């Protein structure tokens, strides 16, 4: 517990500790059982064997601490591939609700960096598991093996860069759709303006309740117009190509 | 029981189905001795279990490249035998 | 390197 | 030309696509030194020409029990090397 707390969560530091203990054991290797100095005889082999057993047991149990977050990385593998299947089957150039599609496009650009991070994590994981088989690990049946996940992850990356890029270049249609949407929004804003100066109930002869209802209708449609304008602006800035 | 340790060399599955594949191939190996018959047994069991249709090969030296259904690919080893099983059809 | 050595340097008492 | 004659084991398929398989496989074996790469080559070629999803298997001793659509099943050997190429998908 003390050494684990001192190390904390660090896979590379863990591998450094593993190579340190491995080289310490390698240096410890010896055949003599008694170190003779003058007429003095000292037992050396019994404690040697006991502490070699100590080294072996501690090294073995330290290895067991690693099977956990590897399970975490396989869970990451699954959450990537299973969700990505539906995500790649989801979007298309049509379905003018593309404000959601461009949201997913921004999501996948944001996840490019996470994909790179997970790739270097997979590199560290493959080094660690290589250590694991050269440390004679009995592979559990429910353990998901390295080559399966690496192959399916490479396939995931290939499909992602094959399809998500393609749908990204053909955006000029989406660009002109956003253009016509925003010019319609501007026209509606000008119309709402003209309606505002025409509708000014600032005169007090009007009944407060009826003019209040009229202003409530105007404010409902004006909130709708503001929602349209803000959603067009957010779609434009998320797509960020126009 | 001969503890033939299983290693899975490429798979797009869930872990339960991968371990079921390991168990089915182990039972086939303990049951038959003909690689064609081993493939027949494992593929028939898989068609009965997770619906048709599968494709399986049993051998010691064979390299493969195949397109499969998503979440329906596996390739593992049992002893000195390579066990591939994909779903396309 | 070390680490395994440096952790061992904080023996509790004497 | 490597006079490894074309001897054929299983065939539920046409003769012209027999010869297409034969020439393409001769080319694939003569080009690549990896059975896995040769299988990928022949699968890709039969996906380009005879449409997906063909499956190719290259080996020297193996057990084959796969489901093919009719007219899409070949099994044969070259010199010593074995080749399997079926479609399903």
């Amino acid at each position: 517990e003390n050494i684990y707390n001192r190390l904390g969560e660090d896979l590379n530091k863990w591998q450094a500790l593993l190579v340190q203990i491995r080289k310490a054991r390698g240096t410890f290797d010896n055949a003599e059982t008694k170190k003779e100095f003058g007429p003095v005889v000292i037992d050396y082999g019994k404690v040697q064997s006991k502490v070699n057993l100590k080294y072996d047991s501690w090294h073995k149990e330290v290895l067991s601490k690693f099977g956990q977050m590897l399970g975490s990385n396989m869970t990451e593998f699954h959450s990537q591939i299973s969700k990505s299947r539906q995500e790649l089957e989801q979007h298309s150039v049509d379905t003018a609700s593309t404000s959601d599609a461009v949201t997913f496009i921004t999501y996948v650009q944001s996840l490019k960096r996470k994909i790179k991070q997970f790739e270097k994590q997979v590199e560290l994981y493959r080094n660690g598991q290589r250590l694991l088989e050269k440390q004679r690990f009995q592979f559990p049946p429910s353990w998901l093996y390295i080559d399966n996940i690496e192959g399916e992850w490479g396939a995931f990356n290939d499909i992602m860069r094959r399809k998500d890029s393609a749908i990204q270049q053909q955006v000029a249609n989406l660009q002109m759709k956003i253009v016509q949407e925003d010019r319609a929004v501007e026209s509606r804003t000008t119309d709402l303006l003209t309606d505002w100066e025409k509708t000014k109930p600032v005169t007090g002869n009007l009944r407060p309740e009826e003019a209040l209802q009229a202003l409530t209708i105007y404010e409902g449609k004006f909130g709708r117009l503001k929602d349209d304008r803000e959603k067009c602006a957010k779609a434009k800035e998320a797509l960020e190509l126009t | 029981m001969c503890d033939r340790k299983a290693v899975i060399k490429n798979a797009d599955m869930s872990e339960e189905m991968q371990q079921d594949s390991v168990e089915c191939a182990t039972q086939a190996l303990e049951k038959y001795n003909i690689e064609k018959d081993i493939a027949a047994h494992i593929k028939k069991e898989f068609d009965k279990k997770y619906n048709p249709t599968w494709h399986c090969i049993v051998g010691r030296n064979f390299g493969s490249y195949v397109t499969h259904e998503t979440k329906h690919f596996i390739y593992f080893y049992l002893g000195q035998v390579a066990i591939l099983l994909f779903k396309s059809g | 390197s070390s680490i395994l050595s440096e952790v061992s340097t904080r023996a509790r008492s004497k």
